[PDB]
């Protein structure tokens, strides 16, 4: 009899493995572990890896694609831009979680419209009804 | 608290 | 007071970083495996492997760009766990599903050696 | 031929705070 | 009676005005708009105009004004000279800002005194020590 | 402590505040001297060398002329009859030195050129300055 | 001659 | 973190006219 492993060709899909990568990905940054950029938001510098800015924002991706700006390590952002609505922003990039309360959601959304979140942008317009 | 669940895409799709 | 759970951004994080190293974006080391090389993002990496969270936290072996896996290691079978790092999706071959959960417990990813323990049958 | 299951529980380890 | 205007002579000084140009310049390069060179450092290489060049870069200003070397499209520099520390110096020419991360201060430095930009050098030496 | 002569402030970020400054007076002097000039601005009887770039930063038209793939490539721009030389003259010194010279019987002539090459912001401000 | 700051923005701004 | 420092001088070199 022959103990051949199975039929053969086979994929596992792990459904929360993305998730399980995003909450590492936080642990690391909560350690700063291998963040590779500092954002400068009004005198006030956050860490964060410059990969996962890419991923979520367009402008963060307009940015990293650029030559320029690809293997450098520091960001300031446009002076208005509101400090506290970035640290909202980034924790949800990080979290899939967006901690918007009522006085802050106006800056959250028109910061995320800075960063080019588009898609974060209509969830909040429809936060309004 | 209000928790309020999202199912749709969360970010831009960096294309292929 | 309220607070917004966006399901699938993980998911979505997930395929962009995938992306990113599609069209080989902000990549930082290489991995070499018998012949072969294979270029990642160590963040990624660290995420994955409890052996790539090992040297990247190490001081001394913070900035390198080479890693040499060792010669045992089947690149056909770190091809499939790094698509599967990037991608929740672990293709398990005709001829690598023994390569594949080698490879596993060389990375010390118990999870995925444990899944398929209940998967290999005979 | 292409058979797929689906893994639910954890696939990596949880880095630690 | 008259509705005239200023009886005289004003000037009106934008403030912010040169860093608003900067900022259009630096969109124009991240653009590829008019930029006129590629500066090929090593392995890497960085689109840019040559009239910002010339402005910040005495080594530059010494070569694109040479009658000769005027329309000149591809500029290799010494295969000694550290790309990042020129990828952080065409930085700072299109911001202002020149950052100086604890990796890189003296490849930094460096790379200014063979782009002859002493005024950088000079602001390094003045804030840096051991 | 003492033994270790490391580059005592690691990571600095320098801003060199007339950095902006320094380089728009540099692009002048080139501009005074015809050098890397890619465009000559003929205004009624008078020419303008200038450098494309520096129009696209400050001109919505010429941005608007020179960004299409079909007219970034010309030499020659033939503004409006109707465009005062001399309004011209004094928004082109404005593009490359922040300051805008107003002499009297020239207000208007800055501020209906302003217009027409889509400098809004000089527009404002010249709107304020006559009220 | 008399002379005015502005600190307003003084041109349009290229978009990224 | 990253300090952040002023420098009122003069940048880059001075094109003569």
């Amino acid at each position: 009899s022959d103990l051949y492993l199975r039929p053969g060709d086979s994929q596992i899909q792990f459904t929360r493995h993305a998730s399980d990568v995003l909450l590492n990905l936080n642990r690391l940054r909560s350690r700063d572990i291998l963040t590779d950029v500092v954002i400068v938001v009004s005198r006030e510098q956050f860490r964060a890896h410059k990969t996962v800015l890419m991923a979520c924002s367009g402008l963060f991706y307009s940015i990293f694609t650029d030559q320029l700006k690809r293997n450098l390590s520091v960001i300031n952002l446009d002076p208005e831009i509101n400090p506290e609505g970035f640290n909202i922003l980034l924790d949800f990039m990080y979290t899939s979680r967006l901690n918007l309360r009522e006085g802050n959601i106006m800056a959250v959304m028109a910061t995320a419209m800075y960063l080019q979140m588009e898609h974060v942008v209509d969830t909040c317009r429809k936060f309004i009804k | 608290i209000t928790t309020i669940k999202e199912m749709g895409r969360s970010i831009h799709e960096i294309p292929r």
